[PDB]
């Protein structure tokens, strides 16, 4: 690295599509009803936990809720896409293809 | 010089040289508010040298400790001084002589 | 100058230039001098406590009044904890002055006045009979408390106790008896144990290894 | 290809320590230039202060929550407040003789701070200045850990 | 210009503002900005100047100077007063037993069987006679007041109202010039405030005839109903 | 002391001396056996 002499301010290359994008691409097909879930969707029985879970608000939910579930599955998603979308935004951005 | 031309070794700067830098640290004096710096520079006087602050945590220490043995491991209810208020384990000296 | 047993020889740091310099420092707490001023300063605290409280005790045992270790449980016209409030702070700026008077010259101070000398009777020998007199003081009070432990007596009942019998109401008759008896036996002896370590290190100084002492030096 | 995150330090690919976003992050590095411990300029008994204060509120909450007492309801935050005391008495004595036997040496290489001024030596790392440091750390975590029983003794919600 | 921490005031090294506000011609004044001729000789070198001689008694400064002793006499003296009017009340609302703790039914203990105890205690002062009393309090305070005009014992070159020797500054407040002009206004300020409430404690001992922590009490309960306007009708001429 | 044999300890010298032995003097001996060991030869 005869480069990178000063360890740039700007070492993440933000641009504030990318977060943006990724919640829109994740949360808006996460909403989108299947009849596994009967009808409704991930992200829809995911705002039903946490308004049930905001009902008893300073208990924490319990460990058979299924809030668990859809928190875990909507966040794999959504960091996946997000982490995706930043990179492919900065590899548009600069080379790797 | 140092930073330039990837000449990363000079005899007027050893301290860039040799790493000698303060990857975090400022000099800046403007931190605290005065009353609380006078506060808490007047009420550390007394012990801000060594062996006075060696004095005070002996003396609170040791007065610590043996108030703790005088009054304060019963204070904390502690069950090696409440005793075994019962009879104890004497006569049970052993599964085939039973000892006292 | 005497000291503190006959044929003493004093530590290299208690050469006399203070005042009750009887060489008496066996464990060396006075071998740094800031420490000794600090230490000088408490003596004559201490001690000037010790004389008020031993004066203070007489006059109360002297007369119909509670015993001075049953004093404090009495009832009073402040409450106890207003008592020790306004104890506190009043003695907060107290002692804040006499520390201040202490670190700009060395010796004690009312509050402003560093000479606390309204009558101008200040001297190297008042000085010296003040201090004198303080640790005589302290030792009483030290035995105040010690023989109103023993008895249920304070000074002056023990005191005619001693004068009713001699030699059978002192302290090695009571239960603090064979303790007090082989201590001074011990204190009697050491002097020449003191004294052979003097004479068979004929001038060499000995460090004794204590943590205040820095004795690697 | 190009923007490589990850440099030496301060340039420098000999000294070792490799410039990295935990080390180097703008938002990092002014965390911990922020922190008492890095302010060279004030004086070390009122960092120490600060650093006793912060560590004796910490450190009564193990106590109280998980020391031998725990279960008794009233004389647990006691018993965890006075162990607290302890341990950050034992602490002011660790700094105690930790700034007798570290500041012998004075050490005579200069300090830069990664872009070429060369301030001066922290007070702090001197006799004296871990001395104060120390005295500042015992007043701060005596007075934290009692500040700590206090908020247990009158904040609304601690269970 | 000016950072977060310095409009605060975090370091009282750098504030030479703090007397501007309280002496000077730029400082504060008795009707704040309604108040525009200050009058002349009123210039602010003295603590206390809100520009207030409306009636004009102070435009000779022999005068002036006359009435600010005056003024700081009265004003220790009436704080004391209000100090030591509401504590007999405030330890009776504690629970020590002073059988009589309103400040203007106080002068009348002595007259009682037991003579005057002090906080409750025939333990402490337990004076019976008042003559014995007055007699040494006139000799106290007339050697007293004797010292303060022209020196004496604790001082006697000094200031005529601020000595501050070795005996009335013995804590040692009033070093530093600019704490001393600074604790000087803080201190008249303080007296005027005292001053006024000793005259309300009169006012109120003269048309309510309870205690002025009585009358805290008799507010905090029916601020509405039990204010000053309820015992306006009580000096009616019939 | 105690009646018979005098200078039998009281009932609270074990609750006095375990501590010290165990946490006081350790702590001042290995505090001044720090301070001797780190100390440099002038
Ligand atoms: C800009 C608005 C402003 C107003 C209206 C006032 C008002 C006053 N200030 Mg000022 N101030 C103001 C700004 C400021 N003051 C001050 C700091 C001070 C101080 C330190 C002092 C004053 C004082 C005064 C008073 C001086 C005149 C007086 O004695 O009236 C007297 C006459 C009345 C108040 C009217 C009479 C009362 C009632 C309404 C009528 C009577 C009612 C009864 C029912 C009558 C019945 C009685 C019968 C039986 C005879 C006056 C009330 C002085 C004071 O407090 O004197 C009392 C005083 O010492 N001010 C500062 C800080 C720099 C200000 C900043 O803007
Ligand atoms: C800032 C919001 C907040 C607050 C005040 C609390 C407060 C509390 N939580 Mg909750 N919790 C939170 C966020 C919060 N939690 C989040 C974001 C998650 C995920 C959880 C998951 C959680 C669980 C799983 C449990 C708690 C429990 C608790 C209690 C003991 C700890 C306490 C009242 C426990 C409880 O009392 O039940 C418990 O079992 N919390
Ligand atoms: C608490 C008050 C006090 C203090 C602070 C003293 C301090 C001092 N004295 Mg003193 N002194 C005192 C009380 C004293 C009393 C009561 C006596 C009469 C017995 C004396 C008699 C005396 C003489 C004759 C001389 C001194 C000297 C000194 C100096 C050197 C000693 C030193 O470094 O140890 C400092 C001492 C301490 C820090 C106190 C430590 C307390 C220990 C750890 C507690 C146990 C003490 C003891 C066993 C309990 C009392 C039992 C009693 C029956 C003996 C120093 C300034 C010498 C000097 O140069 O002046 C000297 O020649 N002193
Ligand atoms: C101010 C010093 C002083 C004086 C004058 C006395 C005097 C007396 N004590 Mg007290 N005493 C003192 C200090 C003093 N003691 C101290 C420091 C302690 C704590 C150890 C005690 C503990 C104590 C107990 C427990 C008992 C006495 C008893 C007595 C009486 C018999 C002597 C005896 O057996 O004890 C001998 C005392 C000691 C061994 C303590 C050390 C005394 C030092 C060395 C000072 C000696 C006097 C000094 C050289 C000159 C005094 C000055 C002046 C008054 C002439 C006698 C009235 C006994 C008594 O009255 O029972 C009826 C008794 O039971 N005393
Ligand atoms: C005995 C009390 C007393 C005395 C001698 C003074 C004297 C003085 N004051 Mg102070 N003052 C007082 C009480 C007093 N005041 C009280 C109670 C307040 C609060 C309301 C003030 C508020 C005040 C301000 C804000 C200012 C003064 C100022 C002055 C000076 C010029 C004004 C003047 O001529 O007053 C002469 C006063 C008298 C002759 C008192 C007469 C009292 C009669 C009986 C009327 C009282 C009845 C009334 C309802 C109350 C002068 C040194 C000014 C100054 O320059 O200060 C340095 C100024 O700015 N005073
Ligand atoms: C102008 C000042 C002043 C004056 C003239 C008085 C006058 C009086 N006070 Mg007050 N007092 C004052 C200031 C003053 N006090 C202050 C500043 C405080 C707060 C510390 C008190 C706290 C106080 C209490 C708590 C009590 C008095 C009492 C008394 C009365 C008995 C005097 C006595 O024996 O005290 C001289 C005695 C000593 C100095 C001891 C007398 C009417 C007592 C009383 O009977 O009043 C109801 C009473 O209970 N005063
Ligand atoms: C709260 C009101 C107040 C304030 C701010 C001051 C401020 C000042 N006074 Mg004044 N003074 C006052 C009330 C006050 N005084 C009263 C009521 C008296 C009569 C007892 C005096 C008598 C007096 C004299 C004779 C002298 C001063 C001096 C001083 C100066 C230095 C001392 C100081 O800073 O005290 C600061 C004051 C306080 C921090 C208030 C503390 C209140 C305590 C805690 C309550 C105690 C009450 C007590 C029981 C009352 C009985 C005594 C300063 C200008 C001296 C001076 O000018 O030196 C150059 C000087 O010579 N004053
Ligand atoms: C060198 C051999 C030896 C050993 C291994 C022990 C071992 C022990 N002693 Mg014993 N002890 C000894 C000699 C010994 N002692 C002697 C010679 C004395 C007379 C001074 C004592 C007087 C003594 C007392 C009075 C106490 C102990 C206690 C103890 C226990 C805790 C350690 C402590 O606090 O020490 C303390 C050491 C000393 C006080 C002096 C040592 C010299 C431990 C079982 C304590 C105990 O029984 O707790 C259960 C206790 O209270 N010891
Ligand atoms: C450099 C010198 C410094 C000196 C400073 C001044 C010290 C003043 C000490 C207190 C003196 C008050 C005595 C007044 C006359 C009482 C006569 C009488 O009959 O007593 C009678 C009283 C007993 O009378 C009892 O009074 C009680 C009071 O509530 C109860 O009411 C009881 O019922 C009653 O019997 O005897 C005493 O109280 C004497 C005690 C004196 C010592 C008190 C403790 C003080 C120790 C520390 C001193 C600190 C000094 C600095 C603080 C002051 C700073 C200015
Ligand atoms: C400024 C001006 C200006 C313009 O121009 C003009 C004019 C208006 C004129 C002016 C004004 C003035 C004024 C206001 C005045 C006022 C004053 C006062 C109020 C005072 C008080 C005053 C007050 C006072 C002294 C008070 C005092 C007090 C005292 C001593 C004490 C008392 C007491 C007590 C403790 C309690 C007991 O039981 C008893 C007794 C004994 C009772």
């Amino acid at each position: 690295e005869a480069s990178n002499k000063s360890f740039p301010r700007d070492w993440v290359k933000t641009d504030p599509l990318v977060p943006v994008l990724g919640f829109a691409g994740w949360t808006i097909p996460a909403n989108i009803g299947v009849s596994a879930f009967g009808g409704q969707s991930l992200f829809g029985l995911f705002t039903q936990s946490i308004g049930e879970n905001l009902a008893h608000f300073p208990t924490g939910p319990a460990l058979d809720d299924k809030f668990w579930l859809y928190l875990i599955t909507y966040h794999l998603g959504l960091f996946l896409t997000i982490t995706l979308g930043q990179i492919g935004v900065q590899g548009r951005k600069q080379g790797y293809w | 010089k140092y930073g330039e031309n990837s000449r990363y070794f000079d005899l007027q700067d050893m301290e860039n040289t040799t790493g000698s830098w303060d990857m975090y640290g400022v000099d800046e004096k403007k931190r605290y508010p005065d009353n609380q710096a006078k506060f808490f520079t007047q009420a550390t006087d007394i012990i801000s040298r060594r062996e006075s602050l060696r004095a005070l945590v002996a003396l609170s220490g040791i007065a610590a400790i043996v108030t703790y043995g005088l009054k304060g491991a019963k204070d904390a209810d502690l069950p090696i001084t409440k005793g075994p208020q019962t009879t104890g384990e004497n006569g049970k000296g052993g599964s085939v002589r039973s000892r006292l | 100058r005497p000291m503190w047993y006959p044929g003493a020889t004093a530590p290299a740091h208690l050469d006399g230039s203070m005042l009750g310099d009887y060489g008496f420092d066996p464990l060396r707490l006075g071998v740094n001098k800031d420490n000794l001023k600090w230490f000088r300063e408490a003596e004559l605290t201490n001690g000037r406590w010790a004389m008020a409280a031993v004066v203070g005790i007489l006059f109360t045992d002297a007369v119909g009044l509670p015993k001075f270790w049953t004093a404090g449980a009495e009832k009073y016209a402040l409450d106890n904890q207003t008592l020790a409030l306004i104890e506190v702070a009043v003695f907060a700026v107290l002692e804040g002055k006499r520390y201040e008077i202490y670190k700009k010259t060395g010796e004690t101070g009312f509050l402003s006045f560093a000479p606390f000398d309204p009558m101008g009777m200040k001297s190297e020998e008042m000085k010296l009979k003040e201090l004198k007199n303080g640790r005589l003081a302290m030792l009483a009070f030290l035995g105040f408390c010690s023989q109103a432990a023993v008895y249920g007596k304070g000074p002056i009942e023990t005191l005619q106790l001693h004068l009713a019998d001699p030699g059978h109401n002192n302290i090695y008759t009571s239960s603090v008896g064979p303790e007090t008896a082989v201590t001074v036996a011990v204190l009697c002896v050491l002097p020449m144990i003191i004294e052979a370590t003097k004479t068979l290190n004929p001038g060499k100084e000995s460090v004794p290894y204590f943590p205040w002492n820095e004795p690697w030096n | 290809k190009k923007a490589q995150v990850i440099s030496p330090v301060n340039g420098d690919p000999f000294v070792g320590m490799l410039e990295t976003p935990v080390t180097s992050a703008p938002i990092v590095a002014t965390y911990l230039s922020n922190l008492p411990a890095y302010r060279t300029g004030v004086a070390p008994v009122l960092r120490g202060v600060e650093i006793g204060l912060a560590h004796g509120f910490l450190l009564a909450g193990p106590f109280i929550k998980l020391g031998p007492l725990r279960n008794v309801p009233e004389t647990a935050e006691i018993a965890g407040s006075l162990s607290a005391a302890g341990l950050v008495l034992i602490l002011a004595l660790c700094l105690s003789i930790y700034g007798s036997a570290q500041f012998q040496s004075t050490p005579s290489i200069g300090v830069k701070t990664l872009s070429g001024r060369s301030v001066a030596r922290d007070p702090l790392f001197s006799a004296d200045g871990w001395s104060e440091f120390a005295a500042g750390f015992l007043v701060g975590g005596e007075a934290g850990v009692a500040w700590a029983y206090v908020c247990t003794q009158i904040l609304p919600y601690y269970s | 210009k000016k950072t977060i921490r310095e409009k605060a005031g975090w370091w009282s090294n750098g504030g030479n503002e703090k007397l501007s506000a309280f002496y000077g011609p730029d400082r504060g004044l008795w009707l704040g900005p309604l108040s525009g001729t200050t009058p002349a000789y009123l210039t602010g070198e003295f603590p206390g100047d809100y520009g207030w001689d409306s009636a004009g008694l102070s435009a000779d400064p022999e005068t002036f100077k006359r009435y600010r002793e005056l003024e700081l006499i009265h004003a220790r003296w009436a704080m004391l007063g209000a100090l030591g009017c509401i504590t007999p009340e405030l330890l009776a609302k504690n629970g020590t037993p002073i059988v009589e703790p309103v400040w203007f039914k106080a002068g009348a203990q002595i007259f009682a069987e037991g003579g005057l105890d002090y906080l409750g205690n025939p333990g402490l002062v337990h004076a019976q006679s008042i003559l014995a009393t007055l007699a040494v309090q006139v000799i106290l305070m007339g050697a007293i007041e004797g010292y303060r005009v022209n020196g004496g014992p604790a001082g006697e070159g000094l200031d005529k109202l601020h000595p501050g020797g070795q005996f009335f500054d013995p804590l040692g407040l009033a070093e530093d010039p600019d704490a001393f002009a600074e604790l000087k206004v803080k201190e008249i300020k303080n007296g005027r405030l005292a001053m006024f409430s000793m005259f309300g404690f009169f006012v109120q001992a003269i048309v309510t005839g309870k205690g002025p922590l009585a009358n805290l009490d008799e507010h905090l309960a029916s601020p509405f109903t039990s204010n000053a306007f309820t015992y306006a009708q009580k000096f009616t001429p019939q | 002391a105690a009646q018979g044999y005098p200078f039998v300890p009281p009932s609270w010298a074990p609750s006095v001396f375990v501590p010290l032995t165990g946490l006081v003097l350790p702590a001042i001996a290995m505090a001044t056996l720090f301070v001797y060991i780190e100390k440099e030869a002038p």
